[PDB]
């Protein structure tokens, strides 16, 4: 597969500085690289969806550039509302992998989740509103406590394609109800290493441009 | 900017293009700007030029029964890149590659069909072929050429259109109306079925279908219809009543894989795409100009124990932000 | 299409490097192979041509300084370094003149 | 003079039709493209191959100066298989022409009959029709023994002579109408209207198609008019109380022309420009940089 | 008259 690595594991700076975060891809991927900012206790927010194109809403200070495989993000000035964790994701292939995270120092709601004994079953209901299931792609991403993000599964209702991660193949299934405009994830044979916060993220079905909207959090402990 | 290049199977004669997408406005088509690159050697004894063929296959297996290749060239333009203006992109390529860079530019005329294929290849496809030949008409080998394929598509205009309406009466004053004229791909379609029954005859069920017209014209006009969706209801009305309800429909490809003759967007490779976007033609000047024309019309039918209406609409992609990759983003 | 190559190192000033670039896969035929150096923070720049016959051209800022020898019999090309400059440091790449090959990892040289 | 050229025609037709039909029968060995259009050629090839297998018996018949050796053991089945193969071949040509017309004018086609099951059904039906029309040739033949030669001819004088003057008229007229008149007429109505009638000349391709249509039509007419016209004229003049003396002396030439047409059909129909390449038998898009 | 064409030219 492809592993995504970030050069700085911990960055310390002050207000009014120009910092550079370097993220190198294992293989030669295209400009299809997305950057995210995850506040502590909050879902990640997309910043750049093409490694060079600014998102609608993010301040113009953030910028990206590429050279071979040297995708990087530069911040002109670090305001107090900037210290968070930054992740670099490549979405050129199905096994999308997020970065290790750099420490700087339409609504989707999900239900379910609880203490389940190993080998049990659990269902997560991703209540989706403000968009169409056929015009969007639903992806499920988990996050171990204090660790980086990990992709689980995705569904594309327009083409009827379902993709699963190698570690959750067969044991996990994904389904979506078109009438109710909701996404459902059912888990079977829950192992001890599946304790993570599950996010129901959305991406545009036509010309994928990163995970625009994320969930809230339904951390499941076994 | 990360321009696109496609090296030939031979160790030279590569082609540079800024983007593999050229929109077709209602007024003029964007020029095919690019630069062909070749080493100083192997060229002095010949002449280099780039072709542009608007191929159109209308058969299968490429059968040659009775000398019928099943293909058709709609627009062939050849420009001689051999030295006897340039845009910003073209001049940037010259200063980077070096002195031995030869620009080539085409000019696609209006009233040309877009790159639209059919689900099984049959469909309209463009191609940019670059090869060197002094005679300019001798046969060229496949290895000494670049099979760089491009596609031309149309996008929805900023100005919307009026809401379609139909009032076909029969002795049942049916009155259907869509939400809006402009519809994007993968978006729901809402149609009103406000009717008024007055005769003693009673309707059994209401059938609503969306059909795609593949107006392919090669010798005679064709009207192939594919019911991409169906919303057969069970509602009924008695004399002096109505069934006004906003039924919701959504065309897609998950349940339309088995259907034959379905029209899809131009495919550079075997990677799959969505339904073919509606093609816009100049008002009044539109006529039989060959190619494939795609139009969409919904249909509301009453099964009495029939009254049918047609409401045209446009199903097209919006304006892209940066560039369309034209391939499965999460491939493999 | 592995395009393995080596020859990088650290040289103070005016030392020979003798970079080596081997080609595996497609036949060499009578094509010309160039040498591109990527300056830190800059793009790739043409240096030499090395055509089928003996017709070698240099760049404006490197004329009468470099020397390229081609051994296409064993599918190898080389560059000769003489009287280097502090600004000569770059990540040298080996690829065809028309850049028809995948850009593999290039050797890194440093001049002090 | 007619006998020598006729024998040369039979020899050339057999020699160029056995491999010509054999090669197209396998369809480049094993590809075989199980589609209706491709199955037309395969069925035509096997029918013409059976025709060529039974041809050498007629070759000896013509060569030995009408000295046909065996009776009901040979000719009673030879007649049936000859009619079956010939009428199946002409029916294959006419259905090929009709199919080409229908899928070239391009109406809604897949709904009516353009399916593999319908192709098999129509093939079985057309083979059954050919067998039925070749039927009475099998069960109505006598073998007269005159001047040390045995002729297998029709036997209307045998069985019951209670029949009126119209004895051979119905069968020959049916063969002329069904077998010659309908296929030739529909081939004309298709090709001439499509090609010769300058309809949509903008797309009337002047390439190999425009010449191959004409050569097919001219070969068909020049190789099928002699036999039917001569048979009809001879029957008419013989039944008109004239006895014909010996005025034709060259009717096997018509059969040789028909054999030559059967030889030419698989080679000209299938072995064409694209098939010549089959008989004789890229890269990946990347991306570069750009100064900003 | 007496099998002058003999109604035979082919099958």
């Amino acid at each position: 597969d492809i592993q995504m690595t970030q050069s700085p594991s911990s960055l310390s700076a002050s207000v009014g500085d120009r910092v550079t975060i370097t993220c190198r891809a294992s293989q030669s991927v295209s400009s299809a690289v997305a950057w995210y900012q995850q506040k502590p206790g909050k879902a990640p927010k997309l910043l750049i969806y093409s490694a060079s194109s600014l998102y609608s809403g993010v301040p113009s200070r953030f910028s990206g550039s590429r050279s071979g495989t040297d995708f990087t993000l530069t911040i002109s000035s670090l305001q107090p509302e900037d210290f968070a964790t930054y992740y670099c994701q490549q979405y050129k292939y199905v096994p999308v992998t997020f970065g290790q995270g750099t420490k700087v120092e339409v609504q989707l709601v999900e239900s379910g989740g609880g203490l389940v004994q190993p080998g049990g079953s659990l269902r997560l209901s991703c209540a989706a509103s403000g968009f169409n299931v056929y015009s969007s792609s639903i992806h499920w991403v988990r996050q171990a406590p204090g660790k980086g993000l990990e992709w689980v599964a995705s569904i594309s209702s327009y083409y009827g394609y379902t993709y699963y991660a190698d570690s959750v193949k067969g044991r996990f299934t994904i389904s979506a109800d078109t009438s109710k405009n909701t996404a459902y994830l059912q888990m079977n044979s829950l192992r001890a290493e599946d304790t993570a916060v599950y996010y129901c993220a959305r991406s545009r079905q036509f010309w994928y441009s990163g995970l625009d909207y994320w969930g809230q959090g339904t951390l499941v402990t076994v | 900017t990360r321009v696109f290049k496609k090296a030939s199977p031979n160790g030279k004669l590569t082609v540079y293009l800024g983007k593999r997408d050229f929109v077709d406005h209602i007024d003029l088509v964007d020029p095919v700007d690019g630069v062909v690159l070749v080493d100083p050697e192997y060229l002095k004894e010949r002449r280099v030029y780039v072709t542009l063929t608007a191929a159109f296959r209308y058969g299968r297996e490429d059968l040659d029964v009775l000398g019928l290749t099943f293909r058709k060239d709609l627009f062939v333009a050849n420009v001689q890149s051999f030295p006897p203006p340039l845009t910003r992109l073209q001049e940037r390529l010259i200063k980077k590659l070096g002195e031995h860079a030869y620009p080539f530019t085409f000019e696609i005329p209006p009233n040309l069909p877009s790159s639209v294929t059919l689900q099984p290849a049959i469909g309209v496809d463009y191609e940019v072929k670059a090869f060197v030949a002094e005679n300019l008409e001798e046969k060229i080998h496949k290895r000494n050429s670049v099979r760089l394929v491009i596609e031309k598509v149309q996008y929805a205009p900023e100005r919307p259109g009026p809401q379609p309406t139909a009032e076909t009466t029969r002795q049942l004053h049916l009155e259907a109306s869509l939400d809006k004229e402009i519809y994007y791909h993968g978006e729901p379609i809402s149609v009103n079925v406000h009717v008024t029954n007055n005769t003693n005859k009673t309707v059994k069920k209401i059938k609503i279908s969306v059909r795609q017209y593949a107006d392919i014209v090669l010798f005679n006009t064709a009207q192939y219809k594919v019911p991409v969706a169906m919303e057969e209801a069970d509602d009924t009305v008695a004399p002096s009543s109505t069934f006004s309800k906003v039924y919701t429909l959504t065309p897609f490809l998950a349940n339309n894989r088995e259907k034959r003759g379905l029209a899809l967007d131009g495919k550079l490779k075997h990677e799959d795409t969505n339904l073919a976007s509606s093609t816009l033609l100049r008002e009044g000047a539109n006529r039989e100009i060959l190619g494939i024309i795609v139009s969409y019309k919904v249909k509301v039918k009453l099964v009495v124990s029939d009254v049918a209406v047609e409401l045209p609409f446009t199903l097209m992609h919006p304006k892209p932000k940066e560039e369309p990759p034209h391939r499965e983003v999460p491939e493999n | 299409v592995q395009l393995q190559e080596s020859g990088g190192g650290l040289v103070q000033a005016g030392g020979s490097l003798r970079l080596s670039c081997v080609v595996s896969g497609f036949f060499f035929d009578t094509v010309t192979m160039a040498w591109y150096r990527r300056a830190p923070g800059k793009h790739r720049e043409l240096v030499a041509s090395a055509t089928a016959g003996g017709t070698t051209t240099y760049a404006d800022s490197v004329k009468d300084r470099f020397t390229i020898s081609r051994d296409n019999a064993k599918n190898t090309v080389y560059l000769q370094m003489n009287s280097l400059k502090p600004e000569d440091t770059a990540v040298y790449y080996c690829n065809t003149f028309v850049r028809s090959l995948s850009w593999g990892q290039g050797t890194q040289v440093t001049v002090s | 003079v007619v006998h020598w050229v006729s024998l040369v025609l039979y020899c050339l037709a057999f020699v160029l039709g056995i491999p010509g039909n054999a090669i197209v029968i396998w369809f480049t060995g094993f590809k075989w493209k199980k589609t209706v259009t491709t199955l037309w050629f395969l069925n035509l090839a096997i029918a013409d191959f059976i025709f060529l297998l039974f041809l050498p018996l007629y070759i000896s018949y013509v060569a030995m100066n009408f000295h046909w050796p065996f009776g009901i053991w040979l000719c009673k089945a030879n007649s049936f298989t000859a009619q079956l193969n010939m009428f199946a071949s002409v029916f294959f040509l006419t259905v090929i022409s009709l199919d080409h017309y229908i899928h070239l004018i391009h109406p809604v086609l897949s709904h009516r009959h353009r399916t593999l099951k319908n192709s098999l059904i129509v093939i079985i039906f057309i083979w059954l029709l050919a067998s039925l029309i070749g039927g009475p040739a099998l069960y109505f033949r006598d073998t007269v023994e005159f001047n040390n030669h045995t002729l297998c001819y029709n036997n209307f004088q045998k069985h019951d002579p209670d029949l009126t003057l119209i004895r051979h008229h119905v069968l020959t007229w049916v063969k002329f109408i069904i077998g010659y008149l309908f296929p030739l007429l529909t081939m004309s109505i298709c090709y001439l209207c499509l090609i010769f009638k300058v309809k949509k000349r903008s797309i009337l391709i002047s390439s190999r198609h425009f010449w191959t249509i004409l050569v097919v039509v001219v070969a068909f007419v020049v190789c099928w008019t002699p036999y039917h016209l001569f048979s009809i004229w001879e029957l008419t003049i013989h039944h008109n109380s004239y006895s014909h003396h010996v005025m034709q002396a060259g009717i096997p030439l018509s059969t040789g022309l028909a054999f030559l047409n059967s030889c030419l059909n698989p080679i000209l129909y299938v072995l064409i420009s694209k098939k010549f390449q089959a008989r004789f038998r890229s890269c990946t898009t990347a991306s570069s940089s750009l100064a900003k | 008259s007496f099998y002058f064409p003999g109604q035979f030219a082919f099958s």
